[PDB]
């Protein structure tokens, strides 16, 4: 547990890339294909990519991402607290 | 930039931080042109009547003139000027001004223009303070490298010097 | 007054001029006249009523500024001597080792005309901790670090290096190198595992500094 | 200070009015510069 | 809160007021 | 800039061949990879070689996920928000 950095010395961009924004949605698209709970108000619906859309939308996404630092050490951001370019 | 073993091929990406994708030719318009145009362009002076600001310009036009504080910050930004033109001219020996450079500013103040209707033949409510600190502030929220210590420093205003030279040059 | 006269003359005054140069820029406290130093001055002082070039009495000691001493603790006063004969015999270089080596000097410097001969050069690391180098005499007429595609290096100390290594997280082998026959580690006088910054124009961003270390 | 500013322009325009558009325009953003500070 | 409605009672917050009306009318 | 840091890297001029790059540090597949291959693997053998898999190549050979782009992270579940729904 050495190389988790403390909250307060993160150093790395506070937007997300394109990448984890299309695992994210992947990741998110199947879990809901397998029939796994849905945190929003789906209206008419039937496509899990949308549904995964959706709840980006509200940053609703219970995920967390781990950057990997070239040494080894590691940055976990939550993806509440990513900015998502429009 | 790094590769499978580890080893740094550069230490910045591009020397700049930038995408290949968001660059567009600019033209840098003080490296070129005599020294009377350079002067008679960009520089102001509240004392003397050959380099004043025409009262019809600006709203306050007439209190203004023969404050102390407004000519000091005008002088500052001056020099600045001088050595951007000293450091470009150092850089690009051959005299070129048009290089690649991320954000088309142009397009930015034609639209400024085109949305807000703006009339030319009325006073505008700006104030020389205002815009010179929104400048200074603007160059201070540039970010690509958001380390704390000095070496970090270092690299990012050598990262985004050439930006602030075009930025001061439009504004 | 053969024109070879006055053509080695003029080639050994250049010669004179870089390594003042050289010594000034490896840290060391040399006046901007001293320099600057015509050539007219130069025939006065140091050619005999022949016009002999006297090269035995250019040698000379140079010591640390105090931003030097303040950087490197570690540096000390250095010595440079010229040869007359052109070929270096072992017992000259016997002699100027000893010399060198009576006179406690961290590092010295030995130009030589023409050639030395293989038992001459035995003799270079055989007295630690002193440091002997050698400059063929053709080689130091013209500055190499006054070029135009030569940027400006700087050397790093041992706080500046321990820094870097950390904030950027790294360990020396994946560094980018620099060999030790490079001419500009020779005109720095670089040893093994010491780091050079480099400063460079960019048609990108303006400046742009790059490091290197010694291999 | 903006009273005594806004008197002063208040009466050369009560006194001039056949002053150019311009000086009109210009002296009426003065005016409206000293009431917004 | 209550701070600008006592502001609001004494008189001169009017005739500042009604100033700035009767300059936009001008203007 | 990227191609001219790369071939001057190494303190002299490493042209881009087998003589250059397929004689560097790198890993043993990854050079036996193109134009050396048998010789390449019979060397590293006889030397007792340790490559360490983490270039494109090694994890195209073993049918792995490469990290490259979306493979350059890890995704992780965060108890937390989960529970405070």
């Amino acid at each position: 547990k050495e190389k988790a950095i403390p909250k307060d010395q993160r150093a790395t961009t506070p937007y997300m890339t394109k990448y984890e924004r299309a695992r994210i949605l992947g990741t998110r698209a199947l879990q809901i294909s397998m029939n796994a709970p849905v945190f929003v108000d789906l209206e008419g619906e039937t496509d899990p990519l949308r549904i995964a859309m959706k709840e980006l939308a509200e940053k609703k996404i219970p995920l967390v991402i781990r950057r990997y630092l070239p040494d080894g050490s590691f940055e976990d951001w939550s993806v509440e607290e990513l900015i998502v370019d429009l | 930039t790094r590769n499978s073993l580890g080893n740094v091929i550069q230490f910045i990406y591009g020397e700049d931080g930038m995408d290949a994708a968001h660059i567009e030719k600019q033209s840098l318009d003080t490296i070129g042109g005599s020294d009377a145009a350079f002067e008679k362009r960009y520089r102001v002076d509240l004392l003397n009547t050959d380099h004043t600001l025409d009262p019809s310009l600006l709203e306050s036009g007439s209190e203004i003139l023969g404050d102390l504080k407004l000519q000091v910050l005008l002088d500052e930004e001056y020099k600045q000027l001088v050595k951007d033109r000293k450091f470009l001219r150092e850089v690009f020996v051959d005299g070129e001004a048009n290089w690649p450079l991320p954000v088309n500013i142009r397009r930015i103040i034609q639209n400024a223009q085109q949305t807000f209707h703006i009339d030319h033949t009325k006073p505008s409510d700006l104030t020389i303070k205002d815009i010179v600190l929104g400048v200074k502030d603007l160059q201070e929220n540039l970010l690509v490298l958001r380390g704390k210590n000095e070496i970090i420093q270092n690299a990012q205003r050598d990262a985004v010097t050439l930006f602030c030279c075009l930025l001061r040059s439009r504004l | 007054m053969d024109q070879e006269n006055e053509r080695n003359i003029s080639r050994l005054w250049r010669a004179f001029r870089t390594v003042k140069e050289m010594v000034k820029d490896r840290g060391y406290f040399i006046t901007q006249e001293e320099v600057e130093l015509p050539l007219e001055d130069f025939k006065a002082k140091y050619c005999d009523s022949m016009g002999r070039p006297q090269r035995k009495m250019m040698s000379f000691q140079a010591n640390p500024t105090e931003e030097s001493i303040s950087k490197f603790p570690d540096m000390g006063s250095l010595w440079v001597e010229f040869c007359d004969e052109p070929s270096v015999g072992v017992k000259t270089m016997k002699t100027f080792v000893i010399h060198i080596q009576e006179k406690n000097f961290q590092t010295g410097i030995f130009v030589y005309q023409n050639n030395i001969t293989p038992s001459a050069m035995k003799l270079v690391p055989s007295i630690p901790p002193a440091t002997i180098e050698t400059f063929n005499e053709a080689a130091l007429v013209v500055n190499i670090t006054h070029h135009e595609l030569v940027p400006k290096h700087i050397r790093l100390s041992s706080d500046e290096k321990r820094e870097l290594l950390k904030r950027y997280r790294l360990k020396e082998s994946q560094l980018p190198r620099i060999q030790r026959a490079d001419p500009v580690a020779l005109y720095l006088g670089l040893k093994r595992g010491e780091v050079v910054k480099i400063i460079r124009k960019s048609e990108t961003s303006g400046r742009y500094a790059s490091y290197r270390i010694c291999m | 200070e903006f009273i005594p500013h806004i008197f002063y322009s208040l009466h050369q325009i009560r006194k001039d009015p056949n002053n150019l558009s311009n000086q009109l325009e210009t002296l009426t953003g003065s005016i409206r510069h000293r009431l917004k500070l | 809160t209550n701070s600008e409605d006592k502001l609001s009672k004494v008189q001169l917050y009017e005739d500042l007021c009604r100033y700035e009306d009767t300059l936009s009318k001008l203007v | 800039a990227l191609l001219v840091d790369v071939m001057t890297t190494q303190g002299g001029l490493t042209s881009v061949t087998r003589h250059g790059f397929n004689r560097s540090n790198t890993g043993a597949l990854m050079r036996c990879s193109f134009e050396e291959t048998v010789e390449i693997l019979f060397e590293a053998g006889a030397s007792a070689e340790l490559d360490d898999c983490r270039g494109v190549s090694e994890n195209v050979i073993l049918g792995q996920m490469a990290p490259i782009g979306t493979g350059a992270f890890d995704v992780m579940i965060d108890e937390e928000s989960l529970v405070k729904y």
